[PDB]
């Protein structure tokens, strides 16, 4: 039983790792596109910019 | 010889052609016009900074909380009176809370 | 590989500082605000009618 | 040498030349027309970042 | 440079010119009749949801 | 028991070493890049020299 007890603990190792890297993946993921469209926005401060560019 | 020394004055004959235009503006435009691509970048190197200066502050925030988890195992093992144990985890967060300090540091200069 | 991404990540994070370069900031989206309580002043003025 | 900073304000000449046909709008038009289709994007970015706070 | 601002106002002389046709409804058909096509599929759709509902 | 506590001593070594370049890995390049920047500041201040160079 005692050795079989640290096989469980390895094994809740495995399972968490591998399931908190797939719920990295999605907030990763997500906020890589998001911050795709972020930059965009900030772009868009920049197209202020790129109207001024011919407002002259 | 002087000739060279005339070459400066004469080269000064067209500057007052030129000067005499008076439009001076049209090279103050590009002036401004360059730096501005320079500083789309400029301001991207100093996102960069601070770029790295965030990613070593949540890292610091991390650790900092990394630390408390070590010193919550102590905590456990402390009050089930598992010493040993609590001295592994004493070990754990001195080794982290030490270099924490270090990227606290890095995040000062930074 | 995927460490590198998250410098990526901290790229972005980059980018939304970066309007402060620009001259864009808090204060402008100030705006919006001093508007938007100035909105729900005058809709509770129109609802006490 | 002096002749760099004449062809700035003999570009300005030019500037002058176009600036006197005063019709501003039309640049105005493709300023507005380019950002729609970013703008449908952009608003399909927002919807992205929507999808994902939604599932 | 200032020539491709220019551009937009040489354009708008080409708009005004056809504006001067002044036959607008022609256009506004082709809007109209674009949207027919769509809007029989898109009814179609609108059956193909209620079907489910229906099912 | 005595040996063997050596090579704790020495693999104990070889993760602080690595672990320590690792972050000076971090802090070299960050400064690196950063300091591209800071050059391009002095440049900046250069940049009052570059425009100078027409003020005349």
């Amino acid at each position: 039983r005692t050795m079989s007890e640290n096989l469980r603990r390895n094994l809740a190792a495995l399972e968490a790792k591998i399931s908190e890297a797939k719920t990295k993946k999605n907030m990763l993921q997500a906020r890589a596109k998001a911050a795709k469209a972020n930059a965009e926005l900030q772009q868009t401060l920049g197209g202020l910019g790129t109207s001024s560019a011919t407002s002259a | 010889g002087l000739f060279d020394r005339l070459g400066r004055v004469v080269r000064a004959n067209l500057n007052d052609l030129v000067s005499k235009a008076e439009d001076p503006e049209k090279v103050l435009e590009q002036a401004v016009i360059d730096m501005q691509e320079d500083l789309v970048q400029l301001r991207q190197a100093v996102a960069r900074t601070i770029a790295e200066e965030k990613r070593t502050e949540q890292r610091l925030n991390q650790d900092t909380q990394e630390a408390k988890k070590w010193e919550d195992r102590a905590k456990l093992a402390l009050t089930n009176g598992e010493e040993n144990l609590a001295r592994e985890a004493l070990a754990r967060k001195k080794s982290l809370t030490d270099t924490a300090a270090a990227y606290q540091t890095q995040l000062a200069q930074q | 590989f995927e460490r590198m991404e998250n410098k990526v990540l901290d790229m972005e994070a980059t980018s939304q500082a970066a309007g402060e370069l620009a001259g864009f900031g808090i204060e402008n989206q100030f705006a919006q605000l001093e508007a938007s309580s100035g909105v729900e002043d005058e809709l509770a003025a129109l609802k006490a009618s």
